[PDB]
């Protein structure tokens, strides 16, 4: 039969649910459907809009000139509605608080984690895909991260500075992390400014394949990097290697090459496709009062590049310094170490101070003296300045703006006066290059970030003002995404798109590049309102305290005050994180849904239902607080399992999926339990990872089969840059599931480390010594690939070695569809041990006559009826090509993996590892005589071919 | 002639009045008074609000007697059966026969446009025996069934116009049509006496009443059907009509009705009566299907109808109890006189359970098509205190408000349909000026968040939200926006939902906005018009009417003096404007 | 011992719900070891005996 979906003609089939068809050509959300059972409509999103009105087309079966209208109004109306009402009942955070604190929001429970395990040059990579420079960052960045992380909520926030500063030192030292470069885009970039935003617009846009150019006037990078932050904070070796690990991606570096001195912005437009002003806010806001003329005022942005650059600057014993910013900090902090008498005068209180905190409490420990609720109104002296008359400042209620009290006289007699106020870019400068902007601050879109001026945006303290190295590297990364947008033509639809992105949802399916951008600048992440009560039952662990110099022995010295913290309580601070992010953040449906149709949080609100986590299981948690009640968990356990783990407990509001009253899931004794975590689509059943911190990771799966029997059962496992991580399901999979054991005991992720010689952990040498010595027979374990035995056997008849398994027998004239198709089956081999012949052999007759089919325990002889024959190895059919019959009864023997049958071996035998199953490349024949593809997970360390 | 039978209706409304007293006090009576009388039960006779009622059977007439009490059985038993005077002021009904016809006159006019069909015997035979089943006609319709073709049996239920009284008006004949059609071999058919309406009795009034009616019915679509095997799905709440159908099963199969060889046709068929544990969600038959078969009742999707996959996956017909009652009729008197009855496109006649705030409350058997008006005014006799009805609700707590000046509404499927309702169970719930109706749809609102299945999101969870939206309303926190809110979710859950509980779940909010959106916004300033929502009133008692009852703080739970009522920590119940002396506590706003 | 009305019942899964209610009537409520014993005479899921015995409301678990 043929359909009409949104006035197209297609051709659909008339047996199959409409929904998967709708799903193959358009985007249907949807929880509850699976074809392992029949139509379920507890969900209700996939909802379409036909002539009789609105209706799932799960329960659909195609019709005749049926119209199919998948995205009006009323069924984006609708559809939102109902994410807006499952949003309403979820529980749970898809992100850490961490993540969100971050302006660039980056994963920091990700590499957290991997800086538990010990891999800093994993963690430094994750850190990469949101900011550059991580060691600057865990430097001087003001760690907004730690400003609401969960860990306030029972002692201390997480280290994640000084973590991240120990993995980047770690990786800058022990070789530097550098991205892979995708191929040409033939676009050129040209960045005016080398300061963070620049770093950061040039770093994003050459991972993405298009060249970039960096303009900047002063002859080195990192802008106020360089000539701001001193060296005490930031040391300069420091920088050169980070600013080395940005520019050795390929990014050209035009220094004393400045916009408006050397080149124009209208042949800098006409030469390039398109152009990042990151320029900064070099130029100083005066204070405005009089007498700001006299000799001994200068400038706080002056003074430190006078003072970075190594040049002489005149400072007196008395100095007064006018702001509240970093600035101000860093001028009081390096006129101190000159050997000033610094004071720092400041219109507001001490909270509302833009500085960084912990640089105040320094400063305060160095002898800095602080002014606050102070402001400067004239500058007293004949020539130089002698004293200089203050107000006392008291801000009432209207953002408080401060007014000075009506009079006070602080007048103090100084020897210098430094003036940082703010900072803003020239406004001559912007006005002659046709840039708008506003008291020097840049006018932008909010979103795109673009000027007035067609292909150029802007960003950094250009635009924000008085910003930090983060949030600069934030509003570059972002410039790099709109530059991409803006190159291919598609700046303008995002732009709607990332203003609401219900309206064109169409667009965001059809385009690869609208999905991306919604997903990393608009994602939707639930919230948990969250307070100190929920977190009383998390054991307290203390936060590690990094040792820095000693204040007065700091007080005279251009030397890094704080160190990397030791290797020995990086672990340690690693393993208090609570890993506060959902562990299916990255593959929970109601998130993607809740993106793409912008559902609110905050759209219905009341009575949620609160459950205890379920982690009493070995290796299954069970949380009920995320569960959206599709079913799916109980249709499988009750219809193809049939083993009745879980079940609809209540009716109504109060539904929920629970093993039964008064038992948990550990005294289950079920052998499909696992299946249930890739069964759940919204994150409510998850597996136990087996690592220290199993902090979720973008993981990718590879195709490969199992090793625990010879059934083979196709699997996915999750890697993450060499790590397995676990085992998964594979929809296209014969089987479909797998069971416990793969996933559990990991039969894929084991294998032994050294040959065995009469149980001694021998070395390779005496093996091979062993090896050459004796004649021995070659016996082949059937846990090895097609490629090995063939080459084992090659190698045995070339040298003249007898060549044996420890297996012998003939068979398996079964296939699938003859255990599907018949009836009558008989039952030897006991069923427990073998758990897929449980799904296999659901609902169907256990006869000890006629029976068209059976199932025996090798070694056996195949009988008339197609029978099947089951070994305990992966590759025991082996035998079916080769024939590589029996033990040949030699004297001793050299066996190539672990198997109870060698204890069965006359004489003294060498059992050679068979090798690590996840690493080994090859096809196996499993039991049905099926040819099943295995990939390598990771590199092999070690080939057992080559041994 | 001579007083053969006393007789006094035992259903439940009866016991529950007290109808098991006057049944003792009548034996004892003719105990002592030695008379050779008979003495049977009867079911509802339709009079709800005259219970108990007592019988006197004549050859001619029958004279009915309302509440009676056991202190005037004494009296009515010396003056009527001893001496043989009526006592005219306790007659409530007079029953006698005109030319082969049943006549009746009414004292307060219940039965002028009544018409019943499905409860004709209902009040006049013994639900426990069949032999009274027999001779009053009964039974008569299954032969004359049997002396037919199933296919003609089919055209026949087809042509009357038959739309299914459960509530959904489906064509009967179609349903029974699509059964037999159903490709197999082995069939059942399930009787829905599933009542979840807790305003609703019908179809239990005629399981009890009249049991043989329903298992005639039955009988005769298993035959057109081709069923071997009958359910009838009643609640183990229902304890008396479980023990009537299972006497009045084994009095049928004991007279070659059911069981082998039933009347030498070569039909054998059995009914097993399922009992349901009580839920409103397993009377929708999906559900129905799946606790009978030892599941929990949570719906599918219907497309796959029950008449296509039943009970165990093979084909099922379920019909309402008052749609196999209305199948003897049919077959009995023809299609063409049940197809003279109501309108055009909803024949027949319809039973609908009065109640609210009207005065002459019950079961009544009505035409389809008739006026609203009539039925509340006439048949109804209006409020009981006189006051103007304000709206209706049709349909239990999954139906709409019918305003009052849309009271020249005929009373059929579509025109309901199209008002705002729905048939539902088929009760009509009288409000009057005296009622807030957001409290109402709170009320209904409420009873449909209970006896959700939680299956569907839709229902599970914007039942919920809207459930808080009407309390956050009634407690005076809401704004227009909460009104706009509820003006959007309320058309999404009734699309959105996957069986009828949901569907018809905002119907209350919905007719309550469409027609009385004056207490929605006044509701929104804190002032309650029908002054009955606790937060936004209070209680105050006026000195110049109150006297020394110095139990107007005693009764309520909260001398010679007006008392003091403490407004900062009062409950707000109510106890004391119902046990009050003269008038002495206006109610007035917080 | 008491939990020999659940062998005049057909071993059937259908069985459960008239199962559950004589259970009901013999105890007050639904035992552990009663139910159990239903799970393994009509051979269903315990797990499934639950959710019927929790989606009705007259249904106790408590001795009461
Ligand atoms: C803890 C902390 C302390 C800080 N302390 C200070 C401090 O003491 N002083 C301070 O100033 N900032 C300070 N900052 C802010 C610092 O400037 C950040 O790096 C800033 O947020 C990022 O600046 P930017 O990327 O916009 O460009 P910047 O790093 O400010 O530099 C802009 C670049 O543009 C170049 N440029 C300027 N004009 C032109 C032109 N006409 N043509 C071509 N190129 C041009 C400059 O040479 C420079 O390389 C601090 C930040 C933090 C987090
Ligand atoms: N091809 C077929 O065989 C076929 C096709 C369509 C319908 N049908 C049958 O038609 C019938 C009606 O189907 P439908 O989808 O129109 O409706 P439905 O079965 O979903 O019933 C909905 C109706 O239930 C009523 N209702 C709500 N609460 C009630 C209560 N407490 N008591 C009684 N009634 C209540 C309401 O009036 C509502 O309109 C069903 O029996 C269905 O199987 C069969
Ligand atoms: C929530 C709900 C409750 C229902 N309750 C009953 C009921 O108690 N009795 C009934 O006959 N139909 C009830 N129905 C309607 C049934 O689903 C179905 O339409 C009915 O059995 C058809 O009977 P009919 O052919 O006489 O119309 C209910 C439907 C819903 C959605
Ligand atoms: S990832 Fe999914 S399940 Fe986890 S909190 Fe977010 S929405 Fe809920
Ligand atoms: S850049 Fe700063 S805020 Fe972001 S994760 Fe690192 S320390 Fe935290
Ligand atoms: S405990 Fe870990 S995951 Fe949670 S907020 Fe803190 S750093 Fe992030
Ligand atoms: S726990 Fe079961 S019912 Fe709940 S969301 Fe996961 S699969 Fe669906
Ligand atoms: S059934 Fe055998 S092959 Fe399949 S996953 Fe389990 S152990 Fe591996
Ligand atoms: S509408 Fe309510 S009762 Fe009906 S299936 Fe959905 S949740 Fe269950
Ligand atoms: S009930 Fe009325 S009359 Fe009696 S004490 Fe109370 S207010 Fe006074
Ligand atoms: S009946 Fe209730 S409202 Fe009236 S006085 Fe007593 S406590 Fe107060
Ligand atoms: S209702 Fe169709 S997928 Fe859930
Ligand atoms: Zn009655
Ligand atoms: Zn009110």
């Amino acid at each position: 039969v043929k359909i009409t979906v949104n006035g197209k003609e297609f051709e659909a089939p008339k047996d199959k649910s409409l929904i998967e068809f709708l799903r193959e050509i358009t985007h249907v959300p949807g929880f509850c459907y699976t074809e392992a059972f029949d139509p379920y409509g507890s969900c209700r999103l996939c909802l379409v809009q036909t002539p009789r009105g609105i209706t799932t087309s799960c329960t659909l079966k195609p019709m005749e000139g049926l119209s199919i209208e998948t995205l009006s109004d009323e069924i984006i109306e609708m559809r939102k509605t109902a994410l807006e009402l499952i949003l309403s009942d979820h529980y749970g955070d898809c992100i850490g608080p961490c993540q969100n604190g971050c302006p660039a929001h980056s994963d920091v429970q990700g590499y957290l984690a991997l800086i538990a395990m010990g891999r800093y040059h994993e963690a430094v990579k994750l850190m990469k895909e949101k900011y550059i420079l991580p060691a600057v960052l865990g430097r001087v960045c003001p760690a907004f991260c730690e400003e609401e992380c969960r860990r306030n909520l029972v002692e201390e926030p997480l280290a994640i500075r000084q973590l991240k500063r120990f993995a980047a030192d770690y990786d800058l030292e022990n070789g530097p992390w550098m991205p892979e470069i995708p191929p040409s885009t033939g676009k050129r970039i040209a960045v005016v400014g080398g300061g963070p935003a620049g770093l950061a617009c040039a770093y994003y846009l050459r991972t993405m394949g298009h060249d970039v150019t960096i303009f900047d006037a002063m002859p080195h990078l990192g802008g106020m990097m360089r000539y701001g932050i001193p060296p005490y904070r930031l040391p300069k070796d420091v920088l050169d290697k980070d600013i080395a690990t940005v520019i050795n991606t390929g990014i050209e570096v035009k220094t004393n090459t400045a916009l408006g001195k050397d080149i124009a912005l209208e042949e800098l437009r006409e030469q390039y496709d398109a152009v990042f002003l990151g320029v900064g806010a070099w130029k100083s806001r005066k204070m405005g009062i009089e007498g700001e003329d006299l000799d001994g005022v200068i400038h706080g942005t002056e003074f430190l590049r006078k003072v970075n650059m190594g040049e002489k600057v005149e400072l007196g014993k008395r100095v007064i310094v006018v702001g509240g910013g970093n600035t101000a900090m860093d001028v009081a902090r390096t006129a101190l170490r000159l050997g000033a008498d610094v004071t720092v005068v400041y219109r507001r209180s001490k909270s509302e101070m833009p500085a960084n905190s912990r640089e105040v409490e320094e400063a305060e420990e160095e002898g800095v003296k602080f002014m606050f609720l102070t402001n400067p109104v004239k500058i007293i002296g004949k020539e130089k300045v002698e004293e200089v008359e203050l107000i006392k400042m008291k801000l009432g209620e209207p953002r408080r703006r401060p007014m000075p009290i009506e009079g006070s006289e602080f007048r103090v007699k100084v020897d210098n006066v430094i003036l940082a106020i703010g900072q803003y870019c020239d406004e001559e400068f912007l006005r002659t290059i046709g840039i708008e902007a506003k008291r020097g601050r840049v006018l932008v879109d909010e979103v795109t970030l673009q000027t007035n001026k067609e292909g150029v945006f802007a960003g950094g303290d250009l635009v924000l003002g008085p910003s930090t190295v983060i949030e600069s590297i934030a509003t570059g990364r972002r410039a790099a995404i709109m530059i991409d947008l803006y190159l291919k033509g598609k700046l303008e639809k995002a732009r709607e798109v990332l203003l609401d992105p219900s309206k064109h949802i169409e667009e965001v399916i059809y385009d690869e590049d609208l999905y991306r951008v919604l997903f990393d600048l608009r994602p939707y992440n639930h919230w948990k309102k969250v307070t100190e009560k929920d977190y009383e039952h998390v054991e307290r662990k203390p936060r590690v305290k990094v040792k820095l110099l000693d204040p007065e022995i700091r007080k005279s010295n251009f030397k890094e005050v704080e160190p990397t913290m030791d290797e020995e309580t990086v672990l340690t601070e690693a393993q208090r994180c609570m890993s506060c992010g959902c562990m299916e953040v990255f593959r929970c449906k109601l998130r993607e849904y809740a993106t793409l149709y912008d559902a609110k949080q905050d759209a219905f609100v009341g009575e949620q239902n609160k459950f205890e986590i379920d982690e009493t299981h070995p290796n299954v948690v069970l949380d009920n607080n995320k569960c959206v009640l599709c079913g799916q968990c109980v249709n499988f356990t009750h219809e193809i399992a049939r083993e009745g783990i879980v079940d609809y407990l209540f009716r109504g509001f109060k539904t929920y999926i629970g093993p039964q009253l008064g038992e948990r899931l550990e005294d289950q004794k079920g052998v499909f339990i696992g299946e249930l975590t890739d069964i759940c689509p919204v994150g409510a059943i998850t597996e136990k990872l087996p690592f220290v911190k199993p902090g979720p990771w973008k993981t990718q799966p590879v195709k490969t089969v199992c090793n625990g029997c010879s059934f083979a059962c196709e699997m996915n496992i999750e890697v993450y840059n060499d790590i397995l991580v676990r085992a998964s399901s594979r929809k296209d999979s014969w089987n479909g599931y797998i069971c416990d054991y793969c996933r559990f005991e990991r039969p894929w992720a084991q294998d032994i480390a050294q040959p065995i010689l009469k149980g001694n952990a021998v070395s390779w040498e005496d093996a091979e010594k062993f090896l050459e010595e004796k004649e021995c027979a070659l016996i082949l374990t059937p846990s090895l690939t097609n490629e090995e035995i063939m080459f084992l056997k090659e190698l045995a008849e070339r040298k003249g070695i007898p060549i044996g398994s420890t297996i012998d027998g003939e068979g398996s004239t079964a296939t699938l569809e003859d255990i599907r198709n018949a009836k009558r089956v008989l039952l030897k081999v006991n069923i427990e041990k073998y758990p897929l012949l449980k799904l296999l052999l659901k609902g169907k007759e256990i006869v000890e006559e006629g029976y068209e089919v059976a199932i025996i325990e090798g070694p056996a002889e195949p009988m008339d009826v197609p029978t099947l024959i089951l070994h305990d190895g992966v590759n025991a059919t082996g035998l079916i090509k080769a024939g590589v019959t029996g033990i040949p009864e030699a004297k001793a023997y050299v066996v190539i993996g672990n198997s109870p049958a060698i204890s069965k071996l006359k004489g003294e035998y060498l059992i050679l590892p068979s090798g690590l199953w996840a690493e080994k490349e090859g096809t196996v024949t499993n039991a049905f005589g099926m040819d099943l593809k295995v990939k390598k997970a990771r590199k092999a360390h070690y080939d057992v071919k080559s041994l | 002639s001579e007083i053969k039978a006393i007789a006094v209706g035992m259903n439940s409304c009866g016991i529950a009045a007290g109808a098991r007293e006057t049944y003792e006090a009548v034996k004892e009576e003719l105990e002592k008074r030695n008379l050779d009388i008979k003495l049977k039960i009867v079911g509802c006779v339709g009079m709800c609000y005259r219970e108990p009622l007592l019988d006197i059977i004549t050859d001619n007439e029958i004279i009915t007697y309302g509440h009676v009490t056991p202190d005037r059985v004494p009296r009515i038993i010396e003056e009527h059966v001893i001496n043989g005077k009526p006592i005219e002021d306790w007659v409530v009904k007079k029953d006698w026969w005109e030319n082969g016809q049943r006549k009746t006159w009414d004292f307060d006019g219940y039965f002028v446009k009544q018409k019943k069909i499905v409860l004709e015997n209902s009040g006049y035979i013994d639900p426990e025996n069949i032999e009274e089943y027999i001779a009053a006609g009964g039974y008569e319709a299954l032969k004359k069934a049997f002396k037919m073709k199933p296919e003609e049996i089919i055209d026949f239920i087809t042509k009357s116009g038959l739309r299914g009284r459960g509530g959904a008006g489906f064509p009967t004949g179609l349903k029974w049509k699509f059964t037999r059609d159903a490709p197999g071999d082995e069939k059942y058919i399930v009787c829905n006496a599933d009542e979840g309406d807790p305003g609703a009795f019908m179809d239990r009034n005629v399981l009890e009443g009249d049991p043989h009616r329903v298992i005639e019915g039955m009988i005769i679509g298993a035959y057109a059907i081709g069923a071997t095997k009958g359910f009838i799905y009643v609640r183990a709440e229902y304890p008396l009509a479980i023990k009537r159908l299972r006497i009045a099963l084994k009095q049928a199969r004991e007279k070659g009705f059911l069981g082998e060889n039933i009347l030498g046709s070569g039909f054998s068929f059995e009914i097993v009566i399922k009992e349901g544990a009580g839920a409103f969600v397993c009377g929708e038959e999906t559900a129905l299907i799946a606790s009978i078969e030892g599941k929990r009742g949570m719906p599918r999707p219907r497309p796959p109808y029950p008449a296509q996959k039943g009970l165990w996956g093979r084909p099922t017909n379920i019909n309402n109890v008052e749609t196999w009652a209305n199948v003897p009729w049919i077959i009995k008197h023809g299609w063409e006189a049940y197809a003279a009855l109501g309108t055009e496109k909803s024949k027949g006649t319809k039973v609908f359970a009065l109640s609210g705030k009207i005065k002459h409350g019950g079961n009544v058997e009505v035409p389809m098509g008739i006026t609203l008006r009539e039925i509340l005014y006439e048949i109804g006799g209006g409020t009981k205190t006189g006051k103007k009805i304000k709206a209706v609700q049709l349909g239990g707590p999954s139906g709409g408000c019918i305003p009052d000046y849309l009271f020249n509404t005929p009373v059929d499927y579509e025109s309901v349909t199209a008002t705002g309702a729905i048939m539902g169970s088929g009760g009509m719930v009288v409000m009057d000026e005296d009622t807030c109706m957001v409290d109402v749809a709170k009320f209904f609102l409420d009873f449909t968040v209970k006896e959700s299945c939680g299956k569907c999101t839709f229902c599970r969870l914007g039942t919920k939200r809207m459930w808080e939206l009407l309390d956050k309303i009634t407690k005076g926190e809401g704004a227009l926006e909460d009104i706009e809110k509820l003006e959007k979710l309320a058309p999404l859950v009734k699309t959105g939902s996957l069986c009828g509980l949901g569907q018809t779940a905002p119907n209350p909010v919905l007719t309550t906005l469409k027609y009385f959106k004056d207490e929605y916004l006044a509701h929104i300033e804190g002032r309650c018009p029908a002054k009955v929502c606790k937060p936004l009133i209070k209680y105050v008692i006026i000195t110049e009417k109150c006297t020394g009852c110095t139990a107007c703080a005693i009764m309520c739970p909260v001398r010679g003096k007006p008392h003091l009522i403490n407004q900062e920590a009062c409950i707000k119940c109510g106890t004391c404007y119902e046990v009050c002396r003269f008038n002495a506590i206006e109610i007035t706003d917080a | 011992i008491q939990l020999e009305y659940i062998y005049h019942y057909e071993p059937n899964p259908s069985s459960l719900i008239p199962l559950l209610q004589k259970t009901q009537e013999t105890f007050g409520y639904l035992p552990k070891e009663a139910l159990e014993e239903i799970s393994r005479y009509l051979k269903v899921p315990l797990s499934r005996v639950y959710g019927v015995a929790t989606f009705y409301a007259q249904f106790r678990f408590e001795p009461l």
